[PDB]
């Protein structure tokens, strides 16, 4: 996260770290959506241009974390993966269309002050909240600058941007399965997700019921925090029928 | 670098 | 989950984090 700040303790209790077993390193962010299911970006698991194709046994999920590098004894919980599910129409060839994946844990994780699931939006919450100017919150342990790495989880609040402005900011083909967020050059304020924040959540706190909903997944950007560029996020609601199909079939 | 995690998690 | 999106250290104890108001103010 570029131009963000340290998270408060328990601020994002759905935050998940995807962790490579060997070598031991951060792979991505992710989010907890139930006691057995974690949501992330498909490119965190499968990206052939970079020879990335992880299997279940390659990976761990670390839940309840705040420090990036510490083993947070008695706080974090570490889970093994039973199965990965990647969207069948995930477009790794071109533009990361449908950049979404689910991971089922081998065993349920115990909730705590530090570990708690985020809600997924329904149609009405998404329609109400996914509006230009409305701000969401992005969190992660990724790079602090485009060109180091944080001691603890970083957070930044960013406004959703009008679709024509998103489209006009890039040569990449944008789809309805994406939205973009970030400040415009004339708005002064700054901030973006960056490499290493992939797969983490873009959340919004509904003013109707005071619950946090995950509207997006960190997907892509061209550089990080560049003037005139925006961060692109997987549109969770648009892909929720697939999420529900996987959980209903394999839960 | 990352602090080693308990071996039980492999 | 019926309890989703309600944080133990914030919503569950009626405490606000330091920047959630910025989100609320943007929801016009
Ligand atoms: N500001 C940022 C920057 C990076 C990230 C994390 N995500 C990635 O790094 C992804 C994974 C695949 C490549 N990539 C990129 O984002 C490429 N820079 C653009 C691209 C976009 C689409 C297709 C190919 C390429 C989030 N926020
Ligand atoms: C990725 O890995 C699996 C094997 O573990 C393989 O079946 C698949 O063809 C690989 N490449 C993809 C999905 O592009
Ligand atoms: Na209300
Ligand atoms: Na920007």
């Amino acid at each position: 996260i570029v131009e963000g700040s340290d998270a408060e303790i328990g601020m994002s209790p759905w935050q998940v770290m995807l962790f490579r077993k060997s070598p031991q390193e951060l792979l991505c962010g992710a989010s907890l959506i139930s006691d057995r299911w974690v949501l992330t970006a498909a490119h965190c698991l499968l990206y052939p241009p970079w020879d990335k194709n992880f299997t279940e046994n390659d990976l761990l999920v670390r839940i309840g974390k705040h420090s990036r590098t510490r083993y947070e004894r008695n706080i974090e919980k570490i889970s093994m993966l039973e199965k990965i599910y990647i969207h069948p129409r995930y477009n790794w060839r071109e533009n990361l269309d449908r950049d979404i994946a689910l991971m089922k844990l081998k065993k349920p994780v115990a909730f705590s002050d530090y570990i708690h699931p985020v809600c997924l939006p329904d149609r009405e919450t998404a329609a109400s909240l996914l509006q230009a100017g409305y701000k969401g919150r992005v969190t992660g342990w990724g790079n602090l600058k485009e060109t180091g790495q944080p001691s603890v989880l970083q957070v930044v609040n960013l406004p959703i941007v009008e679709r024509p402005v998103c489209k006009d900011s890039t040569r990449i083909r944008i789809t309805d399965n994406m939205f973009c967020a970030g400040y415009k050059p004339d708005e002064g304020k700054r901030g973006d997700a960056c490499e290493g924040d992939s797969g983490g959540p873009f959340v919004m706190k509904s003013p109707f019921n005071n619950r946090w909903y995950q509207m997006g997944i960190v997907s892509w950007g061209e550089g990080c925090d560049r003037d005139g560029k925006y961060g692109f996020y997987t549109h969770v609601f648009r892909l929720k029928k697939w999420i529900q199909k996987v959980i209903d079939q394999f839960g | 670098d990352f602090e080693e995690i308990p071996e039980e998690y492999l | 989950e019926a309890d989703c999106g309600l944080r133990p250290l914030f919503e569950k104890k009626s405490l606000e984090d330091k920047t959630e108001r910025e989100l609320l103010e943007s929801y016009i």
